């Protein structure tokens, strides 16, 4: 800060599609294979 | 569970919406690609596992503002199809976008409304940006307006729109809309906001003291005003105030609804640690016409009501032993039929700073929204400039083969004329 | 036990089946060599309902493949899973119908259906206990439309107490490939209603569109179609061959969707479709399925559904999800559409639950609904049946093999008397 | 997205497109063989506006290129950047039109006319979402302002609500090249003004006197005027192919400049114009471009600024800079010479940024305003022509071809009320 210009420099410086069965790992929508039988919402 | 929904129509509207979602995904500590690395909840909503998405929509129908949006940083936060985008821009002709161009558009656009309102639970309003001298804005805002008001009814609406300064002006034909959309929001929107840019200049100059500003320097300021009316609703404050708390509180009559804001303080860290910044010389400054957020001189008129934020470690006390003193003023006068005119709101969370911004960190802010009789001139000089082309009727044939009609221009006038006369009217001792 | 045998016929089916089939397996883990190389148990419990049992370990699908040109069972067997399908069911012709419907139903389509319908008559005499024949077949050909139609009057007159379903693809005006569909669509139309316990349309353009709209994917071929109409086909007997909360085999439904014998012509749908790029975006719950299960552009065929009012809904919902859920939110669907909805019929939508979700996804729907809307493919089928016919147009192709005019009057005057028929209901009132 | 077409006609027009083109390729980066060999992405986003993509990867220009002498043609062939135009859209004559109006727009070109008519309908019913049309032709030549003229009248009849540019060099009387150059002039003035929707005059006199005085370069030559031109031409564009703070494409500009329907002829002007040696002398700031850029001298045309005042102005701002130095600035201009601006339109100053700025400067303007001291050059032009039409010089060579005198009566008539409608605004008072 004293009596700097240095703010006003740096302004001049800045001068059969197969996607139904292949979502995204990262989506939510994607169950294991290996886990695809659990068949229990109630123990879940 | 509680909501709210902001609405980004236009190039103004799309470049302070981009401002404020910088703030509010640094606030909440959000990262930009939409990961955190329970009141995320007013602005987000979570998707299950990991990303949060915006309760925001992007408008324009001139592709290459929301294109710079896809490509930056943030193309993984905003929901692909909630960009909505045209092919033809209104080219600043008010009857373009109201007329011919937007009513193609303005059914993807509350398709989208309904599906994000339907995700909300507690939705406590809507927020709505558009730069009123623009084609697009003004007439895409009118519409979503004059269609949400039929769809919803009571659901409250809150337009921070930027109308033109008093002699620097962008466009040549920027009256004519402005003129028209203020005749549509009138009875459309409960509350209204000036923003016009002269003063916010003047702002940054004097305070910032930064010679050259530019756009975004503007709406980091409205972003940080944004942020400060809404704390209130996301963060635990010994005196809380919600959005449905205004109309019973700012707003006299349903006619008049029209204020002016203002910010402070306003410092930069060069210089800002020299001294103490307490509440009373903050309070002080939030008052001082000079810092006015809109162009418009509150000594030339009576206040009606004050509704003004603070947030940081305030203390109640502080704030009514500071309101004493203003009260004290002889340079500040409220109406004779409002012996009370405060409504008070504090928070603890202070505001936070955008890195590589103009703003320092404080510990203590305060943002103001105050509704004064002295807005009746920026109307005045609005329709003097209004007048005088439309005595020739200049520019009509943009218009009027655009779908207008020729009448449709006097009952604008027509309401203008009633507004100014109703604003002199309540301001009349009894 | 409860199996159905599979029968397919022209070029359109087997395309269709060459689909089906290899989704059927990767779903049942069946390997293109015959050869069960599957994860869970349940996977190999209920596979008596499409396949058989051979020495050697290995299975193989009880079709009969059918055509009067050699070249399409040709082309199927060198393509994936081709091996499966037994070479004794191949039956063909050397001569062909050229898509005239008279060659493929009088001349040349009776003396060979004895041959298939040893084979349709082997098949079904030995499996324990019939439920029933699931049939695919296109309108716009000759030799499919006659051949397809003539075997299912003949099947019928020896089975009258199985049940009979029929998935057929009728000639959209939008994307026509063949000059003569009106007429063997018409004639088509005629038999397939005095014989069918279930039939249910699909149109190309339907198709088409839902690619490039909620799929959007640049360019569709009939490989992406046929998946979707196989993904459709297999949706509607999974609970059949898998546990669940409500199980509802083929003859359930056809009690819960048919008010009147003359009623069963369905359109349907799956759920859910997304995109590559946002299939992670979506989270994927009830609300979500179910919004996308009544979404109008969803449906499989061009009528619009919100032209007319359901008679009745059916949806097989896959997945372990809990049933309050369902209940709530079909009847949320119900009482926020009541004006499309008929009024005479209460609670006219079924539900089932699947606890086996599709390979790959964890949730999925497909829809059954029979509505009022389905008149307009007659009605513009019937109208330019009338507008070729009033010429005499092409006639003499088809009055050349024994065929006359009377037949082609009474035709259209029944086909015009179901449309009529059909939307009787519409307008009926309690 | 909203892309025009070039269509170029007579000798002048070619030329001033052999270096539009070459600017162009050279400003994206593509080779003179096709082929992209650019270095920033902002390069490629947009390229669709001014050129097709064929296979191979390489681009051609949607130029249309039509003469009745195939010299000038197969002359800019053999010329850099040559091979880029389709051979395709060379379409010519046998015969030339000898810088006679009636041969290039009743005789002759009216036969010619239907093959490039075809190729420009071609053109534009295949491009995505049309913006316009740019025609560049001269006005002291025959076959150009014959067929041009008569191009614009078909183009207007068949596309009614698209924008029509116009770049239009009328002849100067101080260096004067053809005797014949005022009747062709006044004969297309009159049809040029019932059709276009913009104009943009250009005056060989003003580029000689600006490369001698503010470029004081010894040996001007017609590559030097055509790259002003042609500089001055990229520039409107500028915004309309690169992302900025306030985009505005040429319907906007067409909003705010065009008071009255038949007021579209605009001078223009190109900043900042510098010798070799002094160069390094000056210094790019915003107050250095606005200054030069309401000189005088800097306008392409001989016609004085300070004779008249301006009903309008815009400018067009290139590079990264702060809008409120603009804004300031645009206001400093306005208010220091209020005398030469119209008082009963206020703020009548547009301005537009763009963040893009030309290869090779840092800074640049283009200024677009609408005077009324354009009235001189039709006076002057009239002046000629009733001196040359009194005694029927060189009369009968234009009606040896069908037409007669009443046209150019009408012709005279027409521009003298022009004349006078244009300057009837400029003593008018509020
Ligand atoms: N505060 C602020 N105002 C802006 C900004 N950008 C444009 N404006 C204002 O908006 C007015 C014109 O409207 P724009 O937003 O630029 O354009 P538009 O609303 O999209 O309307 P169209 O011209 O049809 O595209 C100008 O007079 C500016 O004052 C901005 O970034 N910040
Ligand atoms: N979904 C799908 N439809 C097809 C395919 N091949 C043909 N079609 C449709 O079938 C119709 C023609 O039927 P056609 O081949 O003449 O039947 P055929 O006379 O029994 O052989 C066309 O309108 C196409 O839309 C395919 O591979 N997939
Ligand atoms: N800027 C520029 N002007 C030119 C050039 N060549 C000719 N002109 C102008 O065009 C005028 C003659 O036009 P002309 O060639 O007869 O047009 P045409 O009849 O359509 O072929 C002259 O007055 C010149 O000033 C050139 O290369 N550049
Ligand atoms: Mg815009």
């Amino acid at each position: 800060m004293k009596d700097k210009e240095s703010i006003e420099k740096t302004r001049i410086n800045q001068r059969v599609k197969q996607l139904l069965h292949n979502p995204d790992p990262k989506s939510t929508l994607f169950i294991p294979e290996n886990q695809r039988f659990d068949k229990d919402f109630s123990v879940f | 569970m509680r909501e709210v929904i902001s609405i980004h129509v236009g190039q103004g509207g799309i470049q302070v919406g981009n401002a404020c979602w910088e703030l509010f995904c640094l606030e909440h500590g959000i990262q930009p690609d939409g990961q955190m690395p329970d009141a995320f909840n007013t602005f987000f909503s979570e998707t299950g596992a990991g990303k949060h998405v915006p309760r925001a929509v992007f408008l324009d129908l001139e592709p290459t503002v929301i294109d710079e949006v896809r490509t930056g940083t943030y193309r993984q936060l905003f929901h692909p199809e909630q960009l909505i985008s045209g092919k033809e821009d209104a080219a600043n002709n008010f009857a373009r976008g109201h007329y011919t161009i937007g009513k193609e558009i303005v059914d993807l656009c509350l398709d989208r409304i309904r599906k994000l309102a339907d995700n909300c639970t507690g939705l406590q309003g809507f927020l709505v940006f558009n730069s009123v001298g623009g084609g697009t804005g003004s007439g895409l805002g009118s519409l979503l307006l004059e269609r949400l008001s039929v769809d919803y009814g009571k659901k409250s609406k809150l337009g921070f729109t930027i109308y033109p300064s008093p002699q620097v002006s962008t466009a040549v034909v920027e009256p004519y809309n402005s003129i028209l959309s203020t005749h549509s929001l009138l009875e459309h929107t409960d509350v209204a906001v000036m923003l016009d840019n002269e003063a916010i200049y003047d702002i940054c100059r004097r305070n910032l003291d930064i010679e050259r500003p530019t756009y975004t320097n503007l709406n980091r300021l409205i972003a940080q005003v944004i942020s400060s009316l809404t704390a209130s609703l996301r963060f635990d404050g010994a005196l809380n105030v919600d959005i449905t708390e205004f109309q019973t509180n700012l707003v006299p009559y349903p006619r008049i609804h029209f204020m002016l804001s203002s910010y402070a303080p306003i410092i930069s860290a060069e210089k800002a640690y020299h001294e103490q910044l307490s509440v009373a010389e903050i309070t002080n400054s939030a008052f001082e016409p000079a810092n006015m957020m809109a162009k418009c001189d509150p000594r030339h008129g009576k206040y009606m009501a004050c509704s003004m934020m603070y947030r940081g470690d305030v203390v109640p006390k502080d704030v009514n032993a500071s309101i004493a003193t203003i009260k004290t003023k002889r340079t500040i006068q409220f109406v004779d039929w409002c012996p009370t005119g405060f409504k008070v709101g504090i928070n603890y969370q202070p505001p936070t700073v955008v890195p590589g911004g103009d703003l320092a960190k404080v510990m203590r802010a305060v943002c103001m929204i105050s509704n004064s009789t002295a807005i009746a001139e920026v109307f005045s000089r609005l329709d003097h400039k209004f007048d005088l082309m439309y005595a020739k009727r200049a520019f009509v044939h943009w218009y009027v083969g655009e779908g207008m009609e020729e009448g449709e221009f006097s009952e604008a006038r027509e309401d203008l004329a009633a507004l100014e006369k109703d604003y002199e009217e309540v301001g009349i001792e009894t | 036990m409860r199996e159905i045998v599979h029968i397919q016929g022209g070029q359109c089916g087997n395309q269709i089946g060459a689909k089906f089939w290899e989704v059927i397996s990767d779903e049942h883990g069946i390997d293109p060599t015959g050869t069960y190389h599957g994860d869970s148990d349940l996977q190999l419990e209920r596979i008596n309902v499409y396949y058989n049992e051979a020495t050697g370990g290995r299975y193989v699908p009880r079709a009969i493949l059918m055509d009067l040109e050699p070249g399409t069972m040709d082309s199927v067997r060198a393509g994936p899973f081709g091996q499966l399908f037994r070479p004794d069911n191949f039956v063909f012709g050397q001569t062909g119908a050229g898509n005239n419907w008279a060659k493929g139903h009088y001349t040349e389509g009776a003396e060979l259906i004895d041959s298939v319908l040893d084979v349709v008559r082997k098949e079904a005499e030995g499996c324990d206990c019939l439920q029933g024949f699931q049939i695919t077949h296109s309108l716009g050909g000759g030799t499919g439309s006659g051949m397809g139609t003539l075997l299912i009057s003949k099947v019928r007159e020896e089975y009258p107490d199985r049940i009979m379903e029929t998935f057929s693809v009728v000639p959209s005006p939008k994307v026509s490939d063949t000059v003569v569909e009106p007429y063997n669509a018409t004639l088509s139309v005629h038999q397939l209603v005095e014989n069918a316990d279930e039939c249910m349309v699909i149109d190309n353009e339907a198709l088409y569109d839902i690619c490039f709209r909620t799929l959007k994917l640049t360019t569709p071929t009939y490989g992406d179609l046929n998946h979707l109409v196989s993904a459709a086909m297999s949706g509607v007997t999974c609970c059949l061959r898998f546990p669940g909360q409500l199980n509802s085999d083929l003859r359930k439904l056809a009690v819960n969707l048919i008010p009147f014998p003359r009623l069963h012509f369905f359109m349907i749908g799956f759920a859910p479709l997304t995109s590559r790029g946002s299939q992670q975006y979506r989270a994927l719950t009830v609300p979500e399925l179910t919004q996308q299960m009544f979404d109008a552009k969803n449906m499989m065929c061009a009528a619009d559904p919100r032209h007319g009012r359901y008679l009745t809904a059916s949806a097989l919902f896959r997945g372990r999800m809990s049933t309050k859920e369902v209940d709530e939110q079909m009847l949320n669907v119900q009482n926020k559409n009541s004006s499309y909805f008929v009024e005479w019929i209460p609670n006219n939508i079924k539900s089932s639950i699947c606890d086996i979700p599709p390979k790959g996804l964890k949730m999925a729907v497909t829809f059954v609904g029979n509505s009022t809307a389905i008149q307009e493919m007659f009605k513009r089928v019937a109208e330019q049946f009338t507008a070729m016919f009033r010429r005499k147009a092409f006639l003499h192709w088809y009055t050349g093999e024994g065929m006359d005019e009377m037949e082609f009057t009474e035709a259209e005057s029944n086909m015009n008397d179901l449309v009529s028929e059909y939307q009787q209901y519409q307008d009926a009132t309690a």
